[PDB]
């Protein structure tokens, strides 16, 4: 049962710090490391640091030194890395992971997305889309910065759902998503499209109506 | 991997 | 630091063949304990970095033995013996005996298929979209391979290019097609100057385009 516990996005401007945090929840916590790794958009991932709670060791990648502040609260089960002066090369998702001595990483966070940019967040604006098997959808259009979450009747809806990776125009983004019913099910049933854009902490339902 | 404390 | 050389960039391979993915490390990765710390992770889209191999070749519990790993001084080698649907995403070596600890630049695997042609749906703008001036006609393209396809857009019967935007989904973990949306954006006043709007679909499994289409006055 053992988890980390990340935010889902930062939005920083150039210049500025951020500061990530990783929760331990279900193990000791000075019995492991945390270690940073960053992963770059569509290739790529990068050793940042660690801390070790058991000694108070830290290490850093050269590659971003000076920059890296690595922590520990042992009292909230949470590491802490601080990462400084940040410009555009730093936009990314940063994992946090456990590793035991002389063992490997086994649990891993969901990773937080940091956006550096001047711009101000968008919430998105979501459209339903309504017209055997019926299939609909949700656009989610107009938003800043990455990610958005979309879930069908609140995640109840899992299977036949294509959500489609978002593209960059005019300074925001946009995305759909699809889902397939049965004919039986719609418009009988409810089918709600759930939006939520974490770096606006905003969350939105639309109803698929015909 | 070895982990930043091993040494200690 | 250690450089560690992963070939090849991109692996396609039919389900059930065999993947064989090299890396190759600047030095020596054995440590002073005499083990040595390379290990395989595989990073399946949408999700965090799972390992499958330590040690070189010691597999944990819960990665089946279809994966197996092998290595000598600079030299290793990840091995996936019959390739599911749901083995696709990036696979990276990684050198843990030296700080700092690196990553190869990462292997895609692309699973090969049979051929399955695009179901097609077209959408007109919400009404909650109209009130603010704009309007977005939107085409999903599910479930085809292989990846490449054509859309084309007609507004009462000629051809439109400029305001289409066109995404692909990653290929699907469990039946090995991708998706694609295509978004038509026009002023609201621009929408309501014409009747009928077409979208039509070229891909390889037909000669002839999978057209659907609607008119805002039914």
């Amino acid at each position: 049962q053992v988890q980390l516990l990340q935010s889902g996005a930062e939005l920083v401007r150039p210049g500025a710090s951020v500061t990530l945090s990783c929760k331990a929840s279900g193990y000791a916590f000075s019995d492991y490391e945390i270690h940073w790794v960053k992963q770059t958009p569509v290739r790529g991932l990068d050793w940042i640091g660690a801390f070790d709670p058991k000694s108070g060791a830290s290490a850093s990648n050269q590659k971003v030194k000076g920059r890296a502040i690595l922590t520990a609260d042992k009292s909230s089960s949470t590491a802490y890395m601080e990462l400084r002066s940040l410009t555009s090369e730093d936009s990314a998702v940063y994992y946090c992971t456990r590793l035991r001595y002389f063992g490997y990483f086994d649990v891993w966070g969901t990773g937080t997305t940091v956006t550096v940019s001047s711009a101000s967040t968008t919430p998105p604006s979501v459209y339903p889309l309504a017209p055997s098997m019926v299939t609909l959808g949700c656009l989610v259009k107009g938003y800043f910065p990455e990610p958005v979450t979309v879930t069908w009747n609140s995640g109840s809806l899992s299977s036949g759902v294509h959500t489609f990776p978002a593209v960059l125009q005019s300074d925001l983004y946009t995305l759909s998503s699809s889902v397939t019913v049965p004919s039986s099910t719609w418009p009988s049933e409810t089918v709600t499209c759930n939006v939520a854009h974490p770096a606006s902490s905003t969350k939105v339902d639309k109803k698929i109506v015909p | 991997a070895v982990g930043i404390g091993a040494v200690f | 630091d250690v450089l560690m050389t992963q070939t090849p960039l991109s692996l396609p391979v039919s389900l059930g063949g065999q993947a064989s993915i090299s890396c190759r490390s600047s030095q020596s990765v054995v440590y002073s304990d005499g083990d040595t710390y390379l290990e395989w992770y595989l990073q399946k889209p949408g999700q965090s970095p799972k390992l499958l191999i330590y040690k070189v070749s010691r597999r944990p519990s819960g990665v089946p033995d279809r994966f197996s790993g092998s290595g000598s001084g600079t030299d290793f080698t990840l091995k996936i013996s019959r390739v599911e649907t749901e083995d696709l995403g990036v696979y990276y070596c990684f050198q843990g005996s030296h700080v700092p600890y690196t990553f190869g630049g990462g292997t895609k695997l692309e699973i090969k298929r049979t051929d399955a042609a695009p179901t097609v749906s077209i959408f007109p703008p919400s009404s909650e979209q109209l009130t603010s001036g704009g309007a977005s006609v939107v085409c999903f393209l599910n479930n085809f391979y292989p990846k490449d396809i054509n859309v084309k857009w007609k507004i009462d019967g000629s051809e439109r290019q400029n305001g289409v935007l066109n995404s692909w989904t990653d290929q699907d973990s469990k039946d090995s097609t991708y998706s694609m949306s295509s978004t038509l954006t026009l002023t609201k006043d621009e929408y309501e100057r014409h009747n009928s709007y077409t979208c039509e679909a070229t891909h390889k499994t037909s000669t002839s385009p999978i057209v659907k289409s609607f008119n805002r006055n039914e």
